[PDB]
Protein backbone atom coordinates (compact mmCIF):
# COMPACT_ATOMS: atom_id res chain seq x y z
CA UNK A 1 0.00 0.00 0.00
CA UNK A 2 1.61 3.30 0.99
CA UNK A 3 5.44 2.71 1.05
CA UNK A 4 7.92 4.22 4.01
CA UNK A 5 8.84 7.49 3.29
CA UNK A 6 12.12 9.05 4.63
CA UNK A 7 12.74 12.94 4.81
CA UNK A 8 15.96 14.69 4.39
CA UNK A 9 17.26 18.33 3.19
CA UNK A 10 19.49 18.67 0.42
CA UNK A 11 20.91 22.35 -0.91
CA UNK A 12 17.72 24.04 1.26
CA UNK A 13 14.90 21.74 -0.03
CA UNK A 14 13.18 19.18 1.79
CA UNK A 15 12.49 15.72 0.33
CA UNK A 16 10.43 12.78 1.72
CA UNK A 17 10.61 10.64 -0.61
CA UNK A 18 9.77 6.37 -0.59
CA UNK A 19 13.10 4.54 0.37
CA UNK A 20 12.87 2.64 -2.67
CA UNK A 21 14.69 5.92 -4.02
CA UNK A 22 18.18 5.99 -2.97
CA UNK A 23 21.57 8.24 -2.98
CA UNK A 24 19.70 11.17 -4.42
CA UNK A 25 22.16 13.91 -5.78
CA UNK A 26 21.11 17.45 -7.10
CA UNK A 27 21.19 17.65 -10.74
CA UNK A 28 19.64 21.21 -11.55
CA UNK A 29 16.41 23.58 -10.76
CA UNK A 30 14.08 26.39 -12.19
CA UNK A 31 10.66 27.59 -12.40
CA UNK A 32 9.18 24.12 -12.88
CA UNK A 33 10.25 22.72 -9.57
CA UNK A 34 14.22 21.06 -8.68
CA UNK A 35 15.55 17.46 -9.77
CA UNK A 36 17.86 14.60 -8.31
CA UNK A 37 19.06 11.89 -9.96
CA UNK A 38 18.21 8.62 -7.81
CA UNK A 39 19.05 5.34 -7.89
CA UNK A 40 15.28 3.33 -8.16
CA UNK A 41 15.88 0.23 -6.25
CA UNK A 42 12.80 -1.40 -7.41
CA UNK A 43 13.68 -0.99 -10.73
CA UNK A 44 17.49 -1.06 -11.09
CA UNK A 45 17.17 2.00 -13.05
CA UNK A 46 19.07 5.42 -12.44
CA UNK A 47 16.14 7.93 -12.34
CA UNK A 48 15.00 11.60 -12.01
CA UNK A 49 13.14 12.71 -8.98
CA UNK A 50 11.58 16.35 -9.71
CA UNK A 51 9.85 17.77 -7.15
CA UNK A 52 7.18 20.32 -8.37
CA UNK A 53 7.83 23.77 -7.00
CA UNK A 54 4.40 25.33 -5.73
CA UNK A 55 2.27 23.22 -7.66
CA UNK A 56 -0.83 24.66 -6.34
CA UNK A 57 0.33 28.16 -6.01
CA UNK A 58 -2.33 30.04 -7.82
CA UNK A 59 -5.37 28.35 -10.34
CA UNK A 60 -2.64 28.89 -13.26
CA UNK A 61 -0.05 26.83 -11.42
CA UNK A 62 -2.47 24.19 -10.58
CA UNK A 63 -4.21 24.01 -13.66
CA UNK A 64 -0.29 23.26 -15.20
CA UNK A 65 0.40 20.77 -12.89
CA UNK A 66 -2.79 19.00 -13.84
CA UNK A 67 -1.92 19.48 -17.00
CA UNK A 68 1.47 17.69 -16.92
CA UNK A 69 0.35 14.92 -14.61
CA UNK A 70 -2.42 13.80 -17.08
CA UNK A 71 0.16 14.33 -20.08
CA UNK A 72 2.72 11.84 -18.49
CA UNK A 73 0.38 9.38 -17.14
CA UNK A 74 -1.17 8.93 -20.96
CA UNK A 75 2.48 8.27 -22.77
CA UNK A 76 3.28 5.06 -23.52
CA UNK A 77 5.76 4.44 -26.08
CA UNK A 78 9.27 3.10 -26.59
CA UNK A 79 10.23 6.75 -28.00
CA UNK A 80 8.83 8.95 -25.80
CA UNK A 81 9.83 9.76 -22.02
CA UNK A 82 6.54 7.88 -19.54
CA UNK A 83 5.89 8.07 -15.92
CA UNK A 84 7.95 5.53 -13.58
CA UNK A 85 5.98 7.34 -10.83
CA UNK A 86 4.50 9.93 -9.17
CA UNK A 87 3.91 10.21 -5.17
CA UNK A 88 2.58 12.86 -2.94
CA UNK A 89 4.29 11.92 0.74
CA UNK A 90 0.66 13.76 2.36
CA UNK A 91 -2.24 11.09 3.27
CA UNK A 92 -4.82 12.93 2.23
CA UNK A 93 -6.46 15.86 0.04
CA UNK A 94 -6.17 18.12 3.29
CA UNK A 95 -2.72 17.83 3.96
CA UNK A 96 -1.73 17.17 -0.36
CA UNK A 97 0.70 19.73 -1.04
CA UNK A 98 3.65 18.39 -2.16
CA UNK A 99 3.49 16.42 -5.81
CA UNK A 100 6.72 14.20 -7.10
CA UNK A 101 7.32 13.04 -10.55
CA UNK A 102 9.45 10.06 -11.46
CA UNK A 103 11.04 9.59 -15.02
CA UNK A 104 13.91 7.29 -16.29
CA UNK A 105 17.39 9.02 -16.32
CA UNK A 106 18.30 7.76 -19.68
CA UNK A 107 21.95 8.14 -21.57
CA UNK A 108 22.28 12.04 -22.47
CA UNK A 109 21.32 13.94 -24.83
CA UNK A 110 21.74 14.48 -28.55
CA UNK A 111 23.98 17.98 -27.73
CA UNK A 112 26.08 15.81 -25.58
CA UNK A 113 25.96 12.76 -28.02
CA UNK A 114 27.49 14.75 -30.71
CA UNK A 115 30.22 16.30 -28.57
CA UNK A 116 31.81 13.30 -28.05
CA UNK A 117 31.70 11.45 -31.41
CA UNK A 118 30.91 12.23 -35.07
CA UNK A 119 27.68 10.29 -36.48
CA UNK A 120 27.04 8.17 -39.31
CA UNK A 121 24.38 8.19 -41.92
CA UNK A 122 23.26 5.35 -40.51
CA UNK A 123 23.02 6.71 -36.85
CA UNK A 124 21.66 9.99 -38.55
CA UNK A 125 18.58 7.51 -39.98
CA UNK A 126 18.06 5.67 -36.36
CA UNK A 127 17.91 8.59 -34.84
CA UNK A 128 15.30 10.67 -36.47
CA UNK A 129 13.34 7.45 -37.35
CA UNK A 130 12.69 7.03 -33.61
CA UNK A 131 11.98 10.76 -33.30
CA UNK A 132 9.62 10.35 -36.08
CA UNK A 133 8.10 7.38 -34.61
CA UNK A 134 7.81 8.83 -31.29
CA UNK A 135 5.86 11.73 -33.07
CA UNK A 136 3.53 9.67 -35.10
CA UNK A 137 2.29 8.17 -31.22
CA UNK A 138 2.07 11.67 -29.60
CA UNK A 139 0.45 13.01 -33.03
CA UNK A 140 -1.97 10.52 -33.23
CA UNK A 141 -3.72 11.37 -29.81
CA UNK A 142 -3.22 15.04 -30.84
CA UNK A 143 -0.40 16.01 -28.40
CA UNK A 144 1.77 18.34 -30.25
CA UNK A 145 4.81 18.57 -28.38
CA UNK A 146 5.86 22.01 -29.32
CA UNK A 147 9.47 22.30 -28.10
CA UNK A 148 11.81 19.66 -29.55
CA UNK A 149 15.45 20.20 -30.07
CA UNK A 150 18.20 18.08 -29.65
CA UNK A 151 18.48 19.19 -25.52
CA UNK A 152 14.78 17.02 -25.35
CA UNK A 153 15.79 14.26 -26.77
CA UNK A 154 17.77 11.57 -24.59
CA UNK A 155 20.17 9.18 -26.14
CA UNK A 156 21.65 5.67 -25.14
CA UNK A 157 24.86 3.73 -25.67
CA UNK A 158 22.37 1.52 -27.98
CA UNK A 159 21.67 4.87 -29.71
CA UNK A 160 17.81 4.58 -28.40
CA UNK A 161 16.06 7.69 -28.35
CA UNK A 162 13.50 9.40 -26.42
CA UNK A 163 11.18 12.08 -26.29
CA UNK A 164 10.98 14.65 -23.36
CA UNK A 165 10.42 17.87 -21.42
CA UNK A 166 7.08 18.42 -23.47
CA UNK A 167 5.98 22.29 -23.70
CA UNK A 168 3.44 22.88 -21.14
CA UNK A 169 2.27 26.46 -21.69
CA UNK A 170 -0.72 27.27 -23.12
CA UNK A 171 16.61 28.77 -27.82
CA UNK A 172 14.49 29.80 -30.18
CA UNK A 173 16.65 27.67 -33.82
CA UNK A 174 14.27 24.51 -34.08
CA UNK A 175 11.05 26.18 -33.65
CA UNK A 176 8.24 26.94 -36.96
CA UNK A 177 8.19 30.49 -37.99
CA UNK A 178 4.19 30.56 -37.22
CA UNK A 179 4.63 30.04 -33.93
CA UNK A 180 7.48 32.08 -33.16
CA UNK A 181 5.87 35.15 -34.55
CA UNK A 182 2.16 33.82 -33.84
CA UNK A 183 0.90 33.67 -37.09
CA UNK A 184 -1.62 31.44 -36.46
CA UNK A 185 -2.54 28.30 -34.49
CA UNK A 186 -0.11 25.64 -33.85
CA UNK A 187 -0.90 22.34 -35.83
CA UNK A 188 1.19 19.36 -34.73
CA UNK A 189 3.74 20.00 -37.90
CA UNK A 190 5.28 22.36 -36.22
CA UNK A 191 7.19 19.34 -34.58
CA UNK A 192 7.93 18.30 -38.26
CA UNK A 193 9.97 21.60 -38.37
CA UNK A 194 11.93 21.19 -35.58
CA UNK A 195 12.54 17.50 -36.61
CA UNK A 196 13.71 19.08 -40.14
CA UNK A 197 16.14 21.24 -38.04
CA UNK A 198 17.52 18.61 -35.99
CA UNK A 199 18.51 16.76 -38.53
CA UNK A 200 19.97 19.34 -40.75
CA UNK A 201 22.35 20.07 -37.73
CA UNK A 202 23.11 16.05 -37.32
CA UNK A 203 23.81 16.17 -41.14
CA UNK A 204 26.24 19.17 -41.19
CA UNK A 205 27.37 19.76 -38.05
CA UNK A 206 25.76 22.92 -38.12
CA UNK A 207 22.60 24.67 -36.51
CA UNK A 208 20.46 25.76 -39.45
CA UNK A 209 18.91 29.07 -38.52
CA UNK A 210 20.90 29.96 -35.83
CA UNK A 211 19.20 33.77 -35.83
CA UNK A 212 19.96 36.02 -33.01
CA UNK A 213 16.41 37.44 -32.35
CA UNK A 214 12.78 36.27 -34.25
CA UNK A 215 13.46 38.68 -37.02
CA UNK A 216 17.35 37.90 -37.86
CA UNK A 217 15.72 34.01 -37.42
CA UNK A 218 12.86 34.72 -39.84
CA UNK A 219 15.10 36.22 -42.53
CA UNK A 220 17.26 33.01 -42.63
CA UNK A 221 14.27 31.14 -42.36
CA UNK A 222 12.85 32.80 -45.46
CA UNK A 223 16.03 32.69 -47.59
CA UNK A 224 16.19 28.98 -47.97
CA UNK A 225 12.41 28.03 -48.02
CA UNK A 226 11.45 31.63 -49.52
CA UNK A 227 8.96 33.97 -48.83
CA UNK A 228 5.52 33.31 -48.18
CA UNK A 229 3.10 33.07 -51.87
CA UNK A 230 -0.84 34.24 -51.45
CA UNK A 231 -2.04 30.85 -50.71
CA UNK A 232 -0.25 31.14 -47.16
CA UNK A 233 -0.90 35.00 -46.28
CA UNK A 234 -4.33 34.00 -46.11
CA UNK A 235 -3.67 31.54 -43.38
CA UNK A 236 -2.21 34.18 -41.06
CA UNK A 237 -4.55 36.13 -38.99
CA UNK A 238 -2.76 39.61 -37.62
CA UNK A 239 -2.85 42.23 -40.49
CA UNK A 240 0.35 43.38 -38.98
CA UNK A 241 1.81 39.87 -39.69
CA UNK A 242 0.46 40.14 -42.86
CA UNK A 243 1.91 43.83 -43.69
CA UNK A 244 4.85 42.95 -42.68
CA UNK A 245 5.60 39.41 -44.48
CA UNK A 246 4.36 41.38 -47.60
CA UNK A 247 7.12 44.28 -47.15
CA UNK A 248 9.70 41.90 -47.76
CA UNK A 249 11.93 41.25 -50.75
CA UNK A 250 10.41 38.34 -52.48
CA UNK A 251 13.05 35.49 -51.89
CA UNK A 252 12.78 32.10 -54.14
CA UNK A 253 12.97 28.91 -52.47
CA UNK A 254 17.14 27.67 -52.52
CA UNK A 255 17.63 24.22 -54.09
CA UNK A 256 18.40 22.35 -50.91
CA UNK A 257 20.54 19.96 -52.81
CA UNK A 258 23.03 23.11 -53.26
CA UNK A 259 23.05 23.46 -49.45
CA UNK A 260 23.51 20.05 -48.11
CA UNK A 261 26.47 19.05 -50.53
CA UNK A 262 27.47 15.15 -50.27
CA UNK A 263 24.93 14.48 -47.41
CA UNK A 264 22.84 11.22 -48.80
CA UNK A 265 20.65 12.73 -51.20
CA UNK A 266 17.67 10.66 -49.82
CA UNK A 267 18.00 12.78 -46.34
CA UNK A 268 17.77 15.48 -48.37
CA UNK A 269 14.76 15.09 -49.99
CA UNK A 270 13.00 14.42 -46.67
CA UNK A 271 14.75 17.69 -45.25
CA UNK A 272 12.58 18.98 -48.56
CA UNK A 273 9.28 17.64 -47.35
CA UNK A 274 9.59 18.67 -43.45
CA UNK A 275 10.79 22.27 -43.97
CA UNK A 276 8.07 23.61 -45.84
CA UNK A 277 6.82 27.31 -44.78
CA UNK A 278 2.96 26.26 -45.28
CA UNK A 279 2.96 23.80 -42.54
CA UNK A 280 -0.71 22.41 -43.73
CA UNK A 281 2.17 21.18 -46.97
CA UNK A 282 4.80 19.75 -44.25
CA UNK A 283 5.19 15.98 -44.50
CA UNK A 284 2.80 14.50 -41.35
CA UNK A 285 5.11 11.85 -38.94
CA UNK A 286 3.70 8.75 -39.98
CA UNK A 287 4.08 9.84 -43.54
CA UNK A 288 7.90 10.52 -43.29
CA UNK A 289 8.14 6.61 -41.51
CA UNK A 290 7.52 5.60 -44.98
CA UNK A 291 9.71 7.79 -46.43
CA UNK A 292 12.76 5.64 -48.46
CA UNK A 293 15.61 7.61 -46.04
CA UNK A 294 14.03 5.23 -43.49
CA UNK A 295 13.84 1.76 -45.39
CA UNK A 296 15.99 0.08 -43.19
CA UNK A 297 14.28 0.84 -40.15
CA UNK A 298 10.50 1.09 -41.12
CA UNK A 299 8.14 -1.15 -40.34
CA UNK A 300 4.89 -0.73 -40.52
CA UNK A 301 3.21 -2.98 -38.30
CA UNK A 302 5.73 -1.44 -35.21
CA UNK A 303 4.53 1.95 -35.27
CA UNK A 304 1.73 2.58 -32.70
CA UNK A 305 -0.73 5.16 -32.15
CA UNK A 306 -1.85 6.27 -28.82
CA UNK A 307 -5.14 5.89 -27.27
CA UNK A 308 -7.15 8.91 -27.39
CA UNK A 309 -6.40 11.61 -24.96
CA UNK A 310 -9.47 13.60 -23.76
CA UNK A 311 -7.98 17.51 -23.34
CA UNK A 312 -11.39 19.16 -22.32
CA UNK A 313 -10.43 19.83 -19.09
CA UNK A 314 -8.21 22.33 -20.52
CA UNK A 315 -11.84 24.49 -21.17
CA UNK A 316 -12.81 24.02 -17.78
CA UNK A 317 -12.40 27.12 -14.99
CA UNK A 318 -12.10 26.05 -11.81
CA UNK A 319 -11.15 27.31 -8.15
CA UNK A 320 -7.15 26.58 -7.52
CA UNK A 321 -8.39 23.80 -4.85
CA UNK A 322 -10.84 21.90 -7.73
CA UNK A 323 -7.17 21.96 -9.46
CA UNK A 324 -5.42 20.48 -7.33
CA UNK A 325 -8.36 17.81 -5.94
CA UNK A 326 -8.13 16.79 -9.37
CA UNK A 327 -4.33 16.16 -9.47
CA UNK A 328 -5.12 14.15 -5.93
CA UNK A 329 -7.26 12.00 -7.78
CA UNK A 330 -4.39 11.70 -10.94
CA UNK A 331 -1.86 10.73 -8.20
CA UNK A 332 -3.77 8.30 -6.52
CA UNK A 333 -5.04 6.67 -9.46
CA UNK A 334 -1.40 6.05 -10.83
CA UNK A 335 -0.38 2.33 -11.87
CA UNK A 336 2.46 2.09 -12.61
CA UNK A 337 4.23 0.45 -15.93
CA UNK A 338 5.00 -3.53 -15.87
CA UNK A 339 8.22 -4.39 -14.19
CA UNK B 1 21.39 -0.85 -34.00
CA UNK B 2 24.51 1.30 -34.16
CA UNK B 3 26.79 2.03 -30.89
CA UNK B 4 27.24 5.47 -29.22
CA UNK B 5 29.75 6.73 -26.25
CA UNK B 6 28.37 8.41 -23.66
CA UNK B 7 29.62 10.59 -21.98
CA UNK B 8 32.04 10.95 -20.76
Amino acid sequence: ERPTFYRQELNKTIWEVPERYQNLSPVGSGAYGSVCAAFDTKTGLRVAVKKLSRPFQSIIHAKRTYRELRLLKHMKHENVIGLLDVFTPARSLEEFNDVYLVTHLMGADLNNIVKCQKLTDDHVQFLIYQILRGLKYIHSADIIHRDLKPSNLAVNEDSELKILDFGLARTRWYRAPEIMLNWMHYNQTVDIWSVGCIMAELLTGRTLFPGTDHIDQLKLILRLVGTPGAELLKKISSESARNYIQSLTQMPKMNFANVFIGANPLAVDLLEKMLVLDSDKRITAAQALAHAYFAQYHDPDDEPVADPYDQSFESRDLLIDEWKSLTYDEVISFVPPPL
Amino acid sequence: NPGLKIPK
